């Protein structure tokens, strides 16, 4: 959308191209939203990252082409911390982080809190996620 | 059952339309506040221990922010029951009738 | 005028079941493109699972027809099962009768369909692949008792032709596709390889000589060929838990076509991913074949489609858009649906996908 | 003018029977698309009819 | 509006005489599918019996055309006869002229037609066979004088091409079916075998070198090919007791087609048994060939037919049914006949049979 | 009476260049309210072709083509870059590289290509008697040396399947044409006069390149034409490198749909007009293959297309013998609409090849 027709402090991350974008796909996502759905270890130590779109029709992999489409501001990748292929103890990490600012009137809101964490690509390290002031990588590390 | 549904407490605006469709006999969906509700401090959650995989919250097609996902039994994460086909778009203006381009 | 009347219905089943009632009727006020008129035909396809242990299904097909006042009939029994993912075996017998002539045949044939590529890049990227190139390899052993004088004369003539004429392997394709069948072969993307005859012989059977023909042929497609592009989709033997029957026919006089078809078979609804089922992608061979005969007259169409979803199921992205949702059943009529019906009657293969979930 | 409009409407109906026009999209969901377009058209026609009534009912005729 | 005027008249002969006066005028207000315009053509066909004891008939066909202001002419005289039920021999000569260029030619040819089968079960159980697959084995010996410089240039080019290139036997089919003739090959179900060249040579003729090309080929059909499925019917040598005439021709511009056809020849109506005569089953290759060009503009049809029977002859079982009879002739116009005419103008081949007797 | 309407709208403009130049601006907008014959819908495509003259010393032109498409929410893309030159009147040589991407998958390629065009005859009698020879039977001989880095696991799988298929099956040489022309592409071969000969695989050898294994494909094929094919009959006229004195671009794209097609075409290239004798120039004869290819897909809905054509001659030029006749002329530009021109538009949209030639001179 044109800069002069948008809310003043809008970055290119939130400025959408394809001027009629909202009706081409889901209107919630300015850019196509992909989810890390599985990260398994088979044969060698390398893990197979599975990028299933929010539409849920395909089962893709990071790949140089989608990496380029990421670093060109066209797609976004999230992990859904409830992912069962996690390495860090997200259930304890989410709970003890909500205990700083959440009062359990329901006594179970913190327990069942799940959120998405975005994934970015530098280059030297692959698809890496920055979580809790530390930069984890999907390759090893974060899984 | 399978195909658990979940709520992302990162897109959810707490509207509770998902809670309206959850069966009262299973309080799967709830509220957490952590602050004032004028700033989105009323997110919703899905109690996976109480959720019985109704599809009611997701198949109702009312989540405005795409927080309901319905992870598929194998690994697939949906976001909305059907998604438009991601079309290439352009403006069609004719040459010297109807429009004149320029 | 030449108005085209047609009513289609789809009564689906929910859950893992892919079954669906398909009954349609059609009226066309146009002359059929048959050089022999009038032509009437009745077809009854009945299938029941013989032994669900390893895939035997008994498929029966009776083709009763009357074309220009000659009575035609073709019954064929066949026990068809999949030995593996890509190989199928059929054992059975049949009969064909024209006028007062009738010869009974028995066969033991195996069809091997091979896709040129099995790339995971295409499979994982394209969620709904339509075109899928490949070949099938038909290995057929058909036996016919030679009791009629006409049968013995045919057998002797064929033996002499194969012995003398060396070009029989590719000249049989001219005889084997009667009239416009040969043109339809290329229209639909099909092409037949030269047959190879592994042996012809006769022996004293239960009552007389029998003509045993061990022959092989293979045909390949560019993607439209629905026998090849979708090999396991056309033969849902795994999801056949009860007998399936299809009764169809048409009364095609010199001034109109009167189509009637019934149906009850699995594979009507296929999963499209993301908990979203769909009506099975429309076969392309029927559309591209009827397009050669459906382009001969300008016609108005009032086509109505019933799609009765199961209890609780809802259609999402019906395109062309449905007219009137009524409880759990849907209607298509006029507008883009009439345009699409004309498009597929004249020869188009435009997509009309009905995605639906619960 | 009833006879004049009878002739005009008959000729126009002949033309649109032999040359139907295309709004295209109203053909499919005419239950809501064509209905709503005709509803706003009738609304404008009805405002126009109110204006015609206001002007005419004050005339000497 | 694209209106297509057309009137047809057939005047039949009494007794067993199968002759008939055929005239037809057409005026189509649509652009022709000709990449070069304006195109015109005048065709004259002359036949005369010279000795029926051995079966010789002298046929002369003259084609004149002016396409894009280029004058074309093709005169062909030939002496054709049935040597046997399947073989014919023609000893003829002619010329072709384009602009200022023109080369005369002579030829002695032999075309033999073989049907794949001769089953009695088919001949008797089908009252009116239409689809009869088979092969025709053309064998042509043409001697063309090499008088012009371009003539010898073509000659050396061709002989060098056949000597050097090994794929001449099938690329000659690509050259030889110029334009959409190659597509019309498959539309009618035809197939051309590799041409067999038995020798190319020259000799010192009466006035110059005469390139003698002895070649042969074979074209096969699926039953639609009228030259194959109607081998005896298309060449009524036996029932030619007087010279026959066909003087057709079309005037075509960038904005319409005008057709004038006149004909008088035997075999117009063929016997059907029990004193019943039917108009010959409509030629099928012309219909399916005009179909490739008759589907480009939507047209309104006002076509009239006039079947004039001799004294004492009446019709029975016409479909589409005639409108008006005058106790001596029958008339078709509009109604279902309009559907059939649009059908056959767009390439449809529906049966419109006329059974008449006394 | 009446029939189904299914109207279609289209505008065409031709802006010719003055002098002896064959250049001309070509733009065409179109909208059809009929379902396309694509079994996967919607199928949107955007096309960009650009050519610039590398050097006039030996006629190399830098040609690029970007095909970016989406079919059923599958984002397809295929980019090519090529340096093509006519080293003689019958042989063409091209060297260049490109890539194709579909969804996640993507693979690049670099090709050394040589195309040789042989007519079956070059008789002078035809040349001196037919002022406008349309049909011209001939053979095209393609010799392609394409190298593809096998970096993806799918590329290595494709190589392993192909090299195992070629050595194990002797029918590969002709069965490759079934995969090659996917779906209607095979059927459209015969209805355009094309004949694809068996490809000869001169060898599939893999060697390590700059970054890893590089699948090398040295294969030749030859496609023959009945004179009906433009890539053979009009081979010299479709590559105006001699008349390319400035960069030429053609940007097109269609928005196919479930109930319609929208088309944009923008072009600027030489060869828009050719000569006809005595200072009489004509718009180039319409290519045969696009007409008879859209014909086998554009005869499924009855339509009454309203089309307007605009031809803007250069200053001092006047149209002589426009057929069908132009509907109006603004003393410098000519306009076609309805009458016999709309009939010809429907004719060519359904696949007809009715000659609509425009001749002009100063
Ligand atoms: C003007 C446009 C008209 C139109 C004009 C025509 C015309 C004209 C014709 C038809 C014909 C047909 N039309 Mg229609 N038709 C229209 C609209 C419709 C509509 C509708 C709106 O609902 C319907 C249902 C139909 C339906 C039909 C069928 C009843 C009929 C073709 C029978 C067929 O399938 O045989 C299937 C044929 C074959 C498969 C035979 C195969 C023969 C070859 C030699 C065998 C190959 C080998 C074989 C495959 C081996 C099998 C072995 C087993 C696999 C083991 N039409 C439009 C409105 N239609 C045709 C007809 O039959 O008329 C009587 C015809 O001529
Ligand atoms: C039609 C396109 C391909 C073709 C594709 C297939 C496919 C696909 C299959 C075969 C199979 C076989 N083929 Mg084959 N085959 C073709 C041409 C032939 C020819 C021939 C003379 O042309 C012959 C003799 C054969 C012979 C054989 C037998 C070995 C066997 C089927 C026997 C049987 O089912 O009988 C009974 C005959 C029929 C049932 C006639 C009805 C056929 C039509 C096409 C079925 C329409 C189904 C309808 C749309 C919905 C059905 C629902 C009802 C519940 C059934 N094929 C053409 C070229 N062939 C089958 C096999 O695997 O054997 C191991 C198989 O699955
Ligand atoms: C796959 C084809 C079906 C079949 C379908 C028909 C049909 C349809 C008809 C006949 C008809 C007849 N059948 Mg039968 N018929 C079959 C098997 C046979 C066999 C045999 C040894 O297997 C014989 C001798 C015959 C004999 C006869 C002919 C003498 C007779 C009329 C001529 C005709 O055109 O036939 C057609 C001949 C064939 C299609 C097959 C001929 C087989 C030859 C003798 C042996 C195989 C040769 C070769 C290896 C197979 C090539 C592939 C075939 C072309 C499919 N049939 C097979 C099972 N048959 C006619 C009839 O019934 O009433 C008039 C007719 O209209
Ligand atoms: C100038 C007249 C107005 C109009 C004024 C009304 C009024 C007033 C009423 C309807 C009513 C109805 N109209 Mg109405 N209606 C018009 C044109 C349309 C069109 C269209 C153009 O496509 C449609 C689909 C309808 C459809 C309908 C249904 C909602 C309903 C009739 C069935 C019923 O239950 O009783 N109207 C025009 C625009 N219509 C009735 C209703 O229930 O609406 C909810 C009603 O009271
Ligand atoms: C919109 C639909 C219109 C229609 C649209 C068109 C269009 C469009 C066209 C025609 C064309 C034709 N139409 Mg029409 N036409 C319609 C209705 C009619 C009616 C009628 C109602 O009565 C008639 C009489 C015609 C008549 C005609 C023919 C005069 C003409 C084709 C010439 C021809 O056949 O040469 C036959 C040509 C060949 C056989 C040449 C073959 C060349 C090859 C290389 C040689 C092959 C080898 C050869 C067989 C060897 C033979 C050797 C001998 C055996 C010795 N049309 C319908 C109503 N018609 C076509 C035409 O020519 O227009 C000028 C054309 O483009
Ligand atoms: C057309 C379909 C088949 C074909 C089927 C036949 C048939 C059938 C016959 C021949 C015959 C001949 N063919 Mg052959 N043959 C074809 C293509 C060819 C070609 C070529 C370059 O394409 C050539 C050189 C030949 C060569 C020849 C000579 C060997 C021979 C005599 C030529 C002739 O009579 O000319 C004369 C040219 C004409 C008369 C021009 C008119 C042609 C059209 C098709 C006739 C229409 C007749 C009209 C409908 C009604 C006429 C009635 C009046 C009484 C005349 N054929 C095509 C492939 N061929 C004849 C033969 O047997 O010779 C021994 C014969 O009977
Ligand atoms: C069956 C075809 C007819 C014929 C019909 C035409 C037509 C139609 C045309 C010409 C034209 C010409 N003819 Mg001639 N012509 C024939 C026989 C010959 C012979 C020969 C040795 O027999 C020669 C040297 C020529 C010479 C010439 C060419 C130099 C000239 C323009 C090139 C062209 O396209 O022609 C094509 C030539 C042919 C199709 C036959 C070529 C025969 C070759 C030279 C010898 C036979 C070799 C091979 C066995 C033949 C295979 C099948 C043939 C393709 C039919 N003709 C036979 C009698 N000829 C053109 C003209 O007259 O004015 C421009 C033209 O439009
Ligand atoms: C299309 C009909 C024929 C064909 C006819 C030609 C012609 C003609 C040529 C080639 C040429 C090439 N062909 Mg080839 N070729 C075909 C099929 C193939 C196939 C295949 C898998 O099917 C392959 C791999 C090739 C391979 C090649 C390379 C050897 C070579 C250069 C490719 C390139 O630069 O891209 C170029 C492609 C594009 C830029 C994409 C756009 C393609 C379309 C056809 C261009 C439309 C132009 C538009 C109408 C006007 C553009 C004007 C603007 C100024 C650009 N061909 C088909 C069978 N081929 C070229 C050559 O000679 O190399 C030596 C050449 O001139
Ligand atoms: C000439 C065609 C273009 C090309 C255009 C495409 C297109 C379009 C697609 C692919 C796609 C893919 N490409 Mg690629 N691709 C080419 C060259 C190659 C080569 C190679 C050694 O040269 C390889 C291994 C591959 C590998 C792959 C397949 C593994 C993959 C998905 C299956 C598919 O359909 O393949 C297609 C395979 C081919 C068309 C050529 C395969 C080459 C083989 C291995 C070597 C040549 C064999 C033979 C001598 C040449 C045959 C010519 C072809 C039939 C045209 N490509 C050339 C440059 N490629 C898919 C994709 O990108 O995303 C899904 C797809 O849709
Ligand atoms: S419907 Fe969606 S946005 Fe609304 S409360 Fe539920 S999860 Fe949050
Ligand atoms: S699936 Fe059922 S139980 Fe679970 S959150 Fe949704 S409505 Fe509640």
């Amino acid at each position: 959308m044109q800069p002069q027709l948008s809310r003043p402090q809008t970055a290119s991350n939130q400025v959408r191209k394809a001027v009629s974008g909202p009706w081409s796909g889901n209107a919630v996502h300015k850019a196509e939203k992909y989810f890390i759905t599985s990260a398994k270890r088979d044969r060698d130590g390398k893990l197979q990252i599975e990028l299933v779109p929010a539409s849920g029709r395909r089962k893709l992999s990071p790949t140089p082409e989608m990496i380029r489409r990421l670093i060109d501001g066209e797609i976004e990748i999230y992990i859904l911390t409830t992912q069962p292929d996690i390495a860090i103890d997200m259930n304890k990490e989410i709970i003890d982080m909500e205990n700083r600012y959440v009062i359990d009137f329901d006594k179970r809101g913190v327990k069942w809190t799940m959120r998405e964490i975005p994934v970015f690509y530098h280059e030297g390290k692959g698809l890496c996620v920055e979580l809790h002031n530390k930069i984890y990588t999907l390759d090893q590390f974060f899984k | 059952a399978k195909k658990h549904y979940f709520i992302i407490e990162n897109l959810c605006v707490g509207c509770g339309l998902c809670l309206d469709k959850c069966p009262p006999k299973v309080n799967a969906i709830g509220y957490k506040f952590y602050g004032d509700v004028q700033e989105g401090g009323f997110r919703c959650y899905i109690d996976q221990a109480a959720c019985i995989s109704c599809s009611a919250c997701f198949s109702g097609d009312e989540c405005p922010s795409g927080a309901l996902i319905e992870v598929l039994p194998d690994g697939e994460v949906l976001d909305f029951s059907y998604t438009p086909p991601e079309r290439l778009d352009f403006d069609l203006r004719f040459l010297h009738r109807f429009h004149r381009e320029a | 005028v030449t108005t085209a009347h047609s009513d289609y219905e789809i009564v689906l089943e929910g859950g893992s079941s892919s079954w669906g009632k398909v009954k349609a009727r059609a009226k066309v006020n146009a002359p059929p493109a048959s050089p022999l008129l009038p032509a009437d035909c009745d077809v009854k396809l009945n299938v029941k699972p013989l032994d669900p242990a390893k895939g035997f299904v008994r498929i029966s097909a009776v083709f009763e027809s009357i074309v220009d006042s000659t009575k035609n009939k073709l019954t064929i029994e066949a026990d068809i099962a999949n030995e593996t993912k890509e190989r199928r075996i059929s054992v059975g017998e049949g009969m064909v009768s024209v006028g007062d002539f009738s010869h009974t045949f028995s066969f033991e044939g195996s069809v091997v369909n091979l896709f040129y590529y099995r790339s995971d890049a295409v499979r994982r990227n394209v969620p709904n692949p339509i075109y899928m190139q490949g070949r099938q390899f038909h290995d057929i052993l058909m036996k016919v008792p030679l009791d009629n004088n006409d049968l013995i004369d045919t057998w002797e003539g064929t033996v002499k032709a194969i012995g003398s004429t060396g070009a029989f392997n590719d000249w049989i394709r001219d005889f084997w596709f009667i009239g416009p069948a040969f043109t339809a072969l290329n229209e639909g993307g099909q092409r037949i390889s030269r047959i190879e005859v592994n042996g012809l012989n006769t022996e004293s059977g239960p009552k007389g000589p029998v003509g045993v023909s061990r022959w092989r042929f293979s045909h390949g497609g560019s993607g439209m060929v629905d026998s090849i592009s979708r090999w396991a989709e056309l033969f849902p033997s795994d999801k056949l838990n009860r007998p399936a029957q299809v009764e169809a026919g048409f009364r095609s006089d010199s001034q109109g076509i009167e189509v009637k078809v019934d149906g009850e078979f699995p594979g009507v609804s296929v999963d499209a991913g993301g908990g979203l089922r769909r009506i099975l992608n429309h076969p392309l061979i029927p559309l591209v074949h009827h397009g050669m005969v459906g382009k001969f007259n300008n016609f108005n169409v009032d086509a109505q489609l019933k799609v009765v979803l199961p209890k609780g199921y809802k259609i999402r992205y019906a395109a062309p858009q449905y007219r009137s949702q009524n409880l759990e059943e849907y209607r298509w009529s006029g507008g883009a649906y009439a345009r699409w019906v004309e498009h597929v009657c004249k020869g188009g293969v435009g997509q009309f996908e009905i995605l639906y979930a619960q | 003018m009833s006879f004049v409009f009878a002739v005009i409407f008959f000729a126009l109906g002949i033309y649109w029977w032999n040359n139907p026009p295309n709004a295209a999209i109203h053909l499919n969901d005419d239950m809501k698309a064509a209905f709503s377009v005709h509803l706003t058209a009738i609304g404008y026609i009805n405002i126009a009819l109110g204006c015609i009534a206001f002007v005419a009912f004050q005339q000497p005729s």
